[PDB]
């Protein structure tokens, strides 16, 4: 099948031959194939789904980045990535009350600009948390 | 003669624009939910539910076009 | 038909649309004219400041 | 004074021609048959808009100083600048008709369209009780005749330039040759290209007078049928409308004609 | 005498177009409403208020035309 | 009969045709109001003012049809 | 004779509007199946369930224009 | 009498038809129009001025086709 | 006489729409298979059967059209 | 009588679809035009000098319609 | 007699719906395919394979059309 | 001799469609070309000439259906 | 006699409809061909192959209509 | 409409009234606007640094 290069400023998340790959984008979430239209794109809050040889997935936390398909080797960049159990479900949840506490304490548009976004990140940390499960 | 014969074209012309209008609406708004279905899958339970809400707007006309087709055709016939 | 009414409804008309122009059709006009006056002044100023 | 609605519309409708083996101006009621039956309204506003634009900008041409520019003067040079900056736009050779051509064509048949704004019965009017004239219309762009004199003349002008440039094997290898290459397809090439270069003057007439006689039209029947209270109101917007189509209208003619010569020489 | 059939065509004519309008106008305009749902999952309320303003001028053509369908087949024929 | 039946019949044509023109138009216009309000939701007043500004322009000639419809049935026929 | 011979037309007039009707309502809402498909093949089987589902909505309508029109050429002849 | 009450036929014919083709033309030039002016503010007024500008050539066309259908109906029939 | 010609007309009509029908929403659907299949290669055999799935339902209702079409036109 | 009557008509047909014609042609290419427009503003001198070349063309044949059906109304009568 | 002037009409509008039918969905279908060519060149022998495979069943129901067409114009006569 | 008045009839058909058609055909194909534009103004010179190319096969058939309504209204009536 | 006014009826609305078919074809392979050309210009030598190559498949059918036209213009009547 | 002597008379004023153009006024119209705009040219080309 296809590489793999998943990397962000602080290190390199994943790097290897996968047999298929669910990422999250900017309109919406895209499924990538081998030898898939080549393509790039920016990606909101979400996650990766690693699925490996032999069927085996792992979940990786996207906060924020770019992915890129031009060759058959695919490759994502993160301003912000979590390994999928350096985080957990009560780190998500610290989130979760974080996000709802600034939904309550942003008032005008730019606190809402910069609260919207920290909600972004709970919610996509409170999704990537139940993933992780499977 | 022709007051028996012409409702039956008169309820043709009915049930055939009622049933281009209702087809021809419900596929395009269909379609914008079937893509939207399949950029944010996680909320179908949530747009079908909108979808269903608009729909019956679509029929509300084409059913009093249909009704009337039926009662052309086999109550006045 | 009455032919006299027609022709005073015209000159209605004709006053309407004329209070119509004065005001939406004839400033722009002046407009382009006058910043046309104020493009070539500047241009024979700064034409003349090559002097200096 | 038994003025039925469609009677009115009717004269406003009629115009007023000469017979040149009689040599008389015709009533209007019953039309001769001869093509020498000239229409004096067409003739004598055409040309009297014309010279009203020769000695404009001829008053300013005979006195054009390079300094400061006048009021009155800036009002030419504007146009001047529109005409040459669509002409620069669109046309790279070095040929002195095209600029000129552009601005005559621009400005006279603005002046005709302009024509069109004026009260319906006003000139008409003062034509038959003053004058005596059994007849009258006053846009002159609202009648073929002219509208396909500027065409054609235009076609003539295509055809001199596509000549000129190519030469004699050129315009027969464009006229045979396209759409579809192939000598095989050579028989139906001939019927496309004459037909699309037939259309192209045919299109310019057609589209001029489409709008001014259906425009003049519309103030007629306003007139003509409907209580002066509502003439008022239905005219005025009427009025409003048209000074965008007479400007367009003008513009589009002078744009079409650079066009259709630069495709002719380039 | 014959005259009454051609009114139950007239009516068909009228509520049968009405019906096509009114199918799809309302399906292009609640598409949109979906599809705009579908990429920001907030501000649906206000964005639903909107839909109804907008959708009540669509289809008020076509209800005029089919209570005078009604009319013509009922009252009149 | 062919006076009335007639009068009847160009009507129909009258209103239903307006009946097309004056639903699909404003479709076509509602759904990129709506596409307009989902990216811009604080836009949403001054999108909508806009749109009744273009909405007069699209309505107003069909509303001539209409009204000359009704005229043709009751003042006419 | 004279009876019959418009009842067949008044049948191809159901079935030309219903056939064009529930031809192209399904053409655009499985063009956007197919749409959706090629993004995420992955749920190219809950989307077609999807399309099963809204399908049978699309063609309500034009089956019963077709069966009515069935009904007029080979039980009314 | 048969030969003026056609012409009303006539002109509802060429008015309804003009109705349709102004309406849907209005339609998806102000639609274009909303789009962009919910993409750029201070585009709201320039675009609405072109939005005015070539409108008037969408009407150019049907409005004398509706003014004829009036003539033909108060000077012709 | 003015029977048959008549039979031959509503068979045209018939037989007219469905070819509009059948043609359009082939179009439309096939246009959607191309890009589809311009985008996942591997995926062209896959998206081709979902494409004759959905195709059988659009012949749906014009090929009941057609052949009412032949019959007006031939068995009566 | 009707020799006259149906030179009307065949005038009404030509510019009722010469209407049609020109509104949906313009309409279509002046919301190119207008997303044009609003996608680089400070390009719309050169746009709008491409709007009315192109415009010309569209326009071109529904005029020689128009004149011809006017042609058939006030010159054959 | 009438038999020959109205079964020539009868072809003329069969094949005449068949010519609208094949090339606007050979128009679409081709359509996207040159699009395809101007992502990318290197499928153009692959995508123009899968074009004869689709424009095939695109072409199936306008030739019986055709085929009606002919035989009626030329074998019923 | 009543000859004379379809023939106006059938040339009024046959530049009608031909103006529907030749008017559509350009919008649709001179919108992309301003699209074009709009993304690419140094090229416009270019696409002007691929514009002109495809626009006369745009006008193959439509100028024949106006040169042949063209003869029949006036050569042949 | 009542032979030609059928005939040229038949061949006017068979052309009119090709020459709504072929323009509305061509109209929208040759708009997908320009923004292709827009997009990728150097390759339009092989866009216009392929261009020609769906151009003649797309106008195959109606080029029948155009010479049954004339063959019953110029041949039958 | 009519087939009428109009035409060729309209086309007489119409390449006289280009005629003209060409000869009196275009000439002198182009020749004074842009000796203005050479002198400003020049104006731009004066330009005590140097």
């Amino acid at each position: 099948t296809y590489h793999l290069d998943v990397v962000s400023a602080e290190q390199q998340m994943f790097s290897g031959l996968v047999e298929k790959i669910q990422v999250t984008g900017s309109e919406g979430e895209l499924g990538i194939y081998p030898g898939h239209a080549p393509l790039l794109t920016a990606i909101k809050p979400g996650m990766i789904r690693i699925v490996k040889q032999h069927g085996h997935e792992e979940f990786i936390y996207l906060s924020g980045g770019i992915l890129e398909v031009q060759p058959g080797n695919v490759t994502v960049l993160a301003d912000t990535a979590i390994r999928g159990q350096d985080l957990d479900e009560a780190r998500a949840m610290e989130a979760k009350r974080k996000a709802e506490e600034h939904i309550s304490s942003s008032h005008g548009d730019v606190d809402y600009a910069q609260a919207s976004a920290e909600l972004a990140k709970a919610i996509a940390q409170l999704r990537v948390i139940e993933l992780t499960k499977k | 003669n022709l007051n028996m014969d012409l409702l039956y074209m008169a309820a043709a012309v009915m049930m055939g624009l009622a049933a281009i209008g209702a087809a021809i609406g419900i596929g395009i708004l269909g379609g914008k939910f079937l893509e939207g279905a399949a950029r944010q899958p996680d909320l179908i339970p949530l747009l079908r539910t909108q979808f269903f809400i608009v729909m019956g707007l679509v029929d509300a006309i084409p059913m009093i076009a249909v009704g009337l087709g039926l009662y052309v055709m086999f109550a006045v016939a | 038909m009455n032919l006299n009414a027609t022709i005073l409804g015209q000159a209605i008309a004709f006053v309407l649309f004329v209070l119509f122009c004065m005001k939406y059709v004839w400033p722009p006009l002046m407009a382009a004219i006058e910043k046309r006056q104020k493009e070539i002044a500047d241009g024979l100023a700064s034409a003349e400041r090559a002097h200096k | 004074e038994n003025m039925t609605p469609q009677d009115y519309i009717g004269h406003h409708l009629n115009n007023l021609q000469l017979d040149l083996r009689t040599f008389s101006l015709v009533d209007p009621q019953n039309p001769p048959a001869t093509f020498w039956t000239i229409n004096i309204d067409s003739m004598f506003f055409s040309v009297v808009l014309g010279l009203l634009f020769l000695v404009l900008f001829r008053s300013v041409a005979k006195k054009a100083t390079s300094g400061v520019p006048g009021k009155f003067q800036t009002a030419i040079e504007l146009v001047i600048g529109f005409v040459n900056g669509s002409v620069k736009d669109m046309y790279h050779g070095k040929s002195k008709l095209i600029a000129p051509l552009a601005l005559t064509i621009f400005v006279w048949v603005f002046l005709m369209n302009l024509m069109d704004l004026l009260p319906i019965d006003l000139l008409p009017y003062i034509a038959e009780h003053v004058l005596g004239l059994p007849a009258l219309r006053v846009v002159p762009s609202a009648d073929v005749n002219v509208t396909l004199s500027m065409a054609l003349g235009v076609f003539i002008l295509i055809l001199f330039y596509s000549i000129k440039m190519k030469g004699i094997g050129g315009f027969t290898k464009e006229l045979t040759l396209q759409p579809f290459n192939h000598w095989a397809f050579i028989p139906v090439n001939l019927i496309l290209e004459g037909v699309s270069l037939l259309s192209k003057p045919v299109s310019l007439g057609l589209r001029l007078f489409g709008n001014m006689y259906a425009g003049e039209l519309i103030f007629i029947l306003i007139a003509g049928l409907l209580p002066w209270w509502s003439q008022w109101i239905l005219n005025v917007p009427w009025a409003i409308f048209h000074i965008l189509i007479i400007t367009l209208q003008a513009f589009i003619f002078m744009v079409l004609t650079i066009v259709y010569l630069s495709m002719a020489s380039e």
